[PDB]
């Protein structure tokens, strides 16, 4: 899709909704 | 890193549940926490207590299926025991079991008689559950289902434990968890024959 200009928006945003749907256990740490 | 300084830990403990902020936190949140404070034996158990029951009853009614087992594991490895907080999870698992993951489903069983969930009915239908789906299941979801403390009480129906116990007699293969599902299946509530059958597939 040439409209995404290279955008992921919201489904590649930082959102709690998407930072919610990983199991890693956040122990490195970003 | 292994480290265990439990006073600061309960100091940011006191902090969460003196701001009111476990009402807030999010389900997979909750979970990474209670499973970091248990991997290195959290010894103020106290704190943990208060921060699990201020959590509300909104929160137990849509959590979803893979942080709700984490917090119950974390609540089995902690050696927590809460009369409130097991209806919740019981009711919670009445509602999202079909989407249990096998290891996860074992999990929960392990976790739960780790805790001596005095429920039956749960516990039964997560059992009949895993029977349906025995064609999928892996070595180390075998390990830690035949691995419960009280596994012996759930073998009770032969539908419930025959496809389990072929699947563990085809795939396991350490000669220690052998013995103690032989062991279990003596003192199991089976039939006689299955019982037999079963001891005489495991060993030899």
């Amino acid at each position: 899709n040439p409209w995404n200009d290279g955008d992921a928006g919201w489904r590649g945003a930082a959102t709690g909704a998407r930072a919610n749907r990983g199991r890693g256990g956040f122990r490195r740490g970003r | 890193k292994v480290f265990k300084q439990d006073r600061i830990l309960k100091q940011c403990l006191d902090y969460l549940v003196e701001s009111n902020a476990a009402v807030k936190l999010s389900a997979t949140s909750i979970g990474a926490m209670l499973n970091s404070l248990a991997a290195i034996r959290f010894t103020y158990h106290r704190s943990v207590k208060q921060f699990m029951i201020a959590i509300s009853t909104e929160q137990w009614s849509e959590m979803d299926a893979s942080p709700l087992v984490k917090i119950v594991s974390a609540m089995a490895k902690l050696s927590l025991r809460l009369p409130q907080v097991l209806v919740h999870v019981g009711d919670r698992l009445l509602d999202v079991y079909t989407f249990l993951s096998p290891l996860d489903t074992a999990l929960v069983i392990n976790s739960l008689q780790s805790i001596g969930y005095g429920n039956d009915e749960v516990l039964m239908m997560l059992m009949r559950h895993a029977a349906s789906s025995a064609r999928r299941w892996d070595e180390v979801s075998l390990t830690l289902l035949f691995g419960a403390s009280g596994v012996h009480r759930l073998l009770r129906n032969v539908e419930v434990a025959a496809p389990l116990l072929e699947q563990a007699a085809g795939k396991t293969s350490s000669p220690h968890l052998r013995q103690r599902i032989a062991a279990s299946l003596r003192r199991s509530a089976l039939p006689r024959a299955l019982v037999q059958s079963s001891t005489s597939l495991l060993t030899g």
